[PDB]
């Protein structure tokens, strides 16, 4: 299965079938956070997928070509995460993002919490493009999370 | 092993449960990928 759309990243090697993160399936390329496979290969029906390109410090890695997503947020408008929880129904959730201020620059972050098998879940524009995958993020005073949106190049 | 499952079309909804702030936050982002707080 090849079909774009989001897809959930699971495992065996655990108890039962655990959902360890979520993924873009675009143009024949798998994307998803580095922190969800570390850079394993994945099985996709009776097919393999294998990893193309990663990045530990982007926490981003593709399979079977190289990164497609390349929409970014405008600065302006809200976005919609669309969280695919473990277990759960994919959830449309819209939301204005705040900013992560870094010495490169700056990157769009929303203020979303969910369980980490959610890691990897794509955030879309109005016009449906990926502006990034949710999962890498701080935890602020409150003690919940902030996630930036994260792009490839 | 891991193994991928489909679980949607990627679309905008337009009844879209809204929520969450937007917050500026001054952060750094080190070797291993790891976002802290500055
Ligand atoms: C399950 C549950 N919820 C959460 O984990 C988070 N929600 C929250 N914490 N309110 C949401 C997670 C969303 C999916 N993303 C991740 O899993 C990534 C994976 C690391 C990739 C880093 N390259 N983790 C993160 O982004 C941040 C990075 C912090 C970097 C600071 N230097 N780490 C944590 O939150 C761990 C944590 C801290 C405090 C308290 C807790 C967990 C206790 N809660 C929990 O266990």
């Amino acid at each position: 299965e090849t079909t774009d759309g989001v897809y959930r990243v699971m495992t065996r090697r655990l108890l039962g079938s655990t959902q360890v993160g979520v993924g873009v399936m675009q143009e024949g390329v798998f994307h998803t956070m580095w922190h969800v496979t570390k850079g394993a290969a994945l099985r996709s029906g009776e097919g393999r997928l294998d990893p193309y390109w990663g990045d530990v410090k982007q926490d981003l890695v593709s399979y079977c070509g190289p990164w497609k997503l390349d929409a970014a947020w405008d600065g302006l408008s809200e976005v919609q995460l669309l969280a695919v929880p473990p277990g759960e129904r994919a959830k449309n959730i819209q939301t204005l993002p705040g900013i992560f201020k870094t010495k490169d620059g700056d990157i769009g972050a929303v203020a979303l919490d969910y369980p980490a098998g959610t890691s990897g879940s794509p955030i879309l524009d109005k016009c449906g493009r990926v502006i990034g995958l949710y999962g890498n993020g701080v935890v602020i005073k409150n003690g919940s999370y902030v996630s930036a949106i994260t792009q490839g190049k | 092993d891991m193994y991928i499952e489909r679980a949607g079309d990627i679309t905008w909804e337009k009844d879209a449960e809204v929520t969450g702030n937007s917050p500026r936050l001054d952060v750094a982002l080190d070797e291993s990928g790891d976002f802290s707080l500055v």
